[PDB]
RNA sequence: CCGCAGAAGAAGCACCGGCUAACUCCGUGCCAGCAGCCGCGGUAAUACGGAGGGUGCAAGCGUUAAUCGGAAUUACUGGGCGUAAAGCGCACGCAGGCGGUUUGUUAAGUCAGAUGUGAAAUCCCCGGGCUCAACCUGGGAACUGCAUCUGAUACUAGCAAGCUUGAGUCUCGUAGAGGGGGGUAGAAUUCCAGGUGUAGCGGUGAAAUGCGUAGAGAUCUGGAGGAAUACCGGUGGCGAAGGCGGCCCCCUGGACGAAGACUGACGCUCAGGUGCGAAAGCGUGGGGAGCAAACAGGAUUAGAUACCCUGGUAGUCCACGCCGUAAACGAUGUCGACUUGGAGGUUGUGCCCUUGAGGCGUGGCUUCCGGAGCUAACGCGUUAAGUCGACCGCCUGGGGAGUACGGCCGCAAGGUUAAAACUCAAAUGAAUUGACGGGGGCCCGCACAAGCGGUGGAGCAUGUGGUUUAAUUCGAUGCAAC
RNA sequence: CUAGUAGGUGGGGUAACGGCUCACCUAGGCGACGAUCCCUAGCUGGUCUGAGAGGAUGACCAGCCACACUGGAACUGAGACACGGUCCAGACUCCUACGGGAGGCAGCAGUGGGGAAUAUUGCACAAUGGGCGCAAGCCUGAUGCAGCCAUGCCGCGUGU
């Protein structure tokens, strides 16, 4: 890996792309025409392409790519034309610049962006068996930061009722308080299938929940042709396309959105509420924790900042020392 | 050791096994494709690779890679295996030979021409 | 064979990164491609493509396929299994393998001669003939066997006929957790009937189920029982191994020493065969203290069908039977004899003013250090992994796969025996150096610490980053940018 | 594990010893010194390799054996259980006046086909060899050659 060979050969390979797409019989005859697609299944060594014509083609990966992920739409070729007609023969010539992209955390292993060119991420989740906004509240920043539109879906609902709702919606409605997007639903029952299908509307997006939290439930209950196994007990990168327009990266792990560190003057610009809380305080460094004179704590405990968010809040900022 | 054992059980070398097994000391023989394909190198030494299954007269499918760097081989084509193996990519153990039957020679190469059976040029 | 033309009709292919003899220029830029191997190529590549130049090889060349050779890479010659693959848990013994010391003996083996036999062509020694060579031809040599004959008689063999140091035997002692069986007690604890007594107890880094005023916890007394048998006790002992620990009795095995007397090679090893097998589980039937898979609660966690807590079945102990695996380990086959030692361990004894605890010897074995020696190393090293011999087992790269299939066994698990395909190209060892630790220890400095004055709020200046601008010049930023 | 199995009597049969055979008798015989059962295989002198011993083999030439379309048969005969004889059943094959018949390329050459691949349906009785023959000689795809193959080996050369 080198840092400047990376670069002069950046340049190459960018090059390759603009050269290749100025005209074609030169660059002939292995493979064909260069073509637009978008990265739907990683294979590890190999990746599904969907092309413009909307086929889509196993391909090889050029070692030249640094990389790639799911939710990346780019130049691609398959063998030739006559090499992708007897079985799916492909190849990806290089990638696009990822406008709108997200990473996972991790620990020893780094981060990695999940998936790219996403225009809202609706944050699954599930009643069953028990809830946790502080998974929410640290996805409720990534959103923020990565500039992405989050949807919150309580799903599952059909597994409540009278005393199980009740404690349910209320509990959320802090997402409709604070002005977030949530639509509680029930993939085993079709419940809410209406609003969802509409804000998926002309939008390309995707929906990541934590451990079991009816993911497959939904992306299989929207659209789900020839395949609706994603479901099943209590178990586990291919961003699949969707009924009504937009496409969610699935890969088995990004439904479980853990919590990377960033910076520590950003933490307080997660939640633009804050906007308010952080006007005036004590201590001019006063990390809003036992301070004399505080602001954000003289709010939590006033009624108006929810003490759910004040721990969620802290614990995130004592979970990244956790290195 | 003794005597008595080696009276009763021979000593005993290896018996080799046979890199391939297209066999009967195979020099050559048809095959015929299967189609041509594809398929990864290895982790740190890569490269892309034209092979493809044959369909074997003596029955046994494998896939072969193609030499060189020129190209003639279609899903159902005829040809004609030698051993070799890319040492850098699994499962291959044959070559089929250029120039032989369904293809000819790649362009132009000039050294080793043989090796790519290919013509004397003009001179 | 003679002749005549005329340079005329006639050189190729591979290879040149390293191994492995041979180097440059371009193109290409982990792409296209290579290739036996290690590996090459992500902007000057001796390895890709092209070019040149050199190296080789020859009418022929390369490649592929093939066999061995290399490979001592199954190890007769000529390996190895303490830790790198390899000693079966462990034992016993029939086939078998191996054999103390004398003589006689046969002449079986051995040997030796000899008598034969061992097609020819290869081969070889030697020669000759085709212009050479290949080839061909002649001659010799050789073809290293079997057989027979005549001996040779050291050893081995068989028997015979002897011996004593092997072995075995009798005798006399020792020590010893040797076992098996049946007794029996204490320590402790579960549980109990109660005494006392009280809020809480119990549990935990914190907590909860649970028991807790129904009197827990705690205390005391008695009792019931269950399970296992401290201190001794050990670097200890005994045992074939696995292992075997309270005291007592009964039945029983082995080891060792000493005067000795006795026998007379009766021995060593051992495939198969036989029996025994740490813990799981099985029969069936008991039991059930403590402990504890399963299972159930409580907690932890992002989750925690985990670690922790209350616990709790199975199990555990008893019997019985069946099950047959152990890193069944000193990771060290058996039996034997040798070769340097020092301190040591536990048991025996001779002798010696034991006059003492004992001194000087003398046997057993086992610890720790250890020479030569041996060894890749580590290391080992008279208890050898040295030097040897004999026997027996095993190992033949890694995964594959201790699996499949067969087998056999088996209640079932399952054991056992044990492959293929393939795939990999190295795995593996130890030793060496550094780096490495939420390893440990050892130091100081304004590190802390001891104080001083600070900084931090507040108003103002540098700057800088955000943000903004037509431009807000360019670089410096985890302490080491401001 | 072996039944006509092991022997022993009897006979019978072969050119000849024998269970070879029939009949009779006995009840053995065999096995780790791997019987038998299975897989695969022409054997051998050799051949290649290796310092050797060994290892791998078994084309070409020579000794042996066995087979001649699938099988099962004897006969004939010096001699055969007989490639280019015989009969039967058999599979093909083929012909046919459908009644029946004909066919045997593990010869030689050629063909198909098979395959990675392996050559002419050539010539000769001259020599050597053989059959038959009283020689004469005839016959002889043995054989001598000739054709093809850079398949290997050798040499020569392609210029000094
Ligand atoms: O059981 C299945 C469901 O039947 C059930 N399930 C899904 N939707 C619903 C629902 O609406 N209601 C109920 N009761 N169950 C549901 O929830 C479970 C999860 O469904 P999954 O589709 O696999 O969820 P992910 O794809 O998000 N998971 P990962 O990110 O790891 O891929
Ligand atoms: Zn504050």
């Amino acid at each position: 890996l080198s840092k400047g060979q990376q670069r002069r050969v950046n340049a190459n390979h960018q090059r390759r792309l603009k050269t290749s797409k100025e005209k074609p019989d030169y660059d002939d005859n292995l493979f064909g025409e260069p073509d637009e697609g978008i990265v739907i299944s990683r294979f590890g060594m190999h990746a599904d392409v969907e092309s413009a014509d909307g086929d889509v083609h196993r391909c090889n990966i050029r070692r030249t790519i640094r990389s790639l992920v799911t939710g990346d739409r780019v130049v691609w070729r398959p063998g030739k034309p006559a090499a992708e007609g007897v079985n799916v023969k492909g190849i990806v010539e290089a990638v696009h610049e990822r406008t709108s992209v997200l990473t996972r955390p991790d620990f020893y292993d780094g981060v990695k962006p999940i998936a790219a060119n996403i225009d809202q991420i609706v944050i699954v989740s599930a009643i069953l068996p028990e809830l946790s906004l502080n998974i929410i509240d640290r996805y409720l920043v990534a959103c923020e930061t990565l500039q992405i539109e989050p949807i919150i879906v309580l799903n599952k609902i059909d597994l409540l009722d009278d005393e199980g709702m009740a404690f349910v919606n209320e509990q959320m409605d802090i997402y409709r308080n604070i002005g977030y997007r949530v639509l509680m639903v029930s993939s085993h029952t079709q419940d809410g299938l209406k609003p969802l299908e509409e804000a998926l509307t002309g939008r390309i997006s995707i929906f990541a929940g934590q451990s079991g939290v009816g993911k497959s439930s939904l992306l299989n209950a929207l659209l789900g042709l020839q395949k609706e196994i994603l479901t099943n007990d209590i178990s586990d990168a291919r961003l699949y396309h969707f009924p009504h327009g937009g496409d969610v990266i699935d890969s088995p792990g990004v439904r479980e959105f853990g919590l990377w560190h960033l910076e520590p003057e950003q933490i307080t610009q997660g939640f633009v509420e804050f906007h308010d809380y952080l006007g005036l305080c004590k201590y001019r460094d006063c990390k809003h924790d036992t301070d004399p004179g505080c602001a954000i704590r003289e709010a939590v405990e006033e009624g108006k900042i929810a003490e759910t968010r004040f721990e969620n809040y802290h614990r995130i900022l004592e979970s990244m020392a956790q290195v | 050791a003794t005597v008595n054992q080696l009276v009763r059980k021979p000593r005993a070398r290896k018996v080799a096994k046979s890199n391939v097994p297209a066999l009967e000391a195979c020099p050559q023989k048809r095959g015929v494709c299967t189609r041509v394909y594809t398929t990864t190198p290895k982790k740190p030494n890569s490269a892309l690779r034209k092979v493809c299954r044959v369909r074997l007269t003596n029955g046994f499918e494998v896939t072969s890679y193609i030499g060189g760097e020129g190209h003639n081989l279609q899903e159902h084509s005829v040809i004609l295996i030698r051993g070799g193996r890319v040492k850098d990519l699994p499962g291959v153990r044959y070559h089929t030979v250029r120039g032989a039957l369904d293809c000819s020679g790649v362009k132009d190469r000039k050294q080793a021409r043989s090796k790519y059976g290919v013509k004397r040029p003009k001179a």
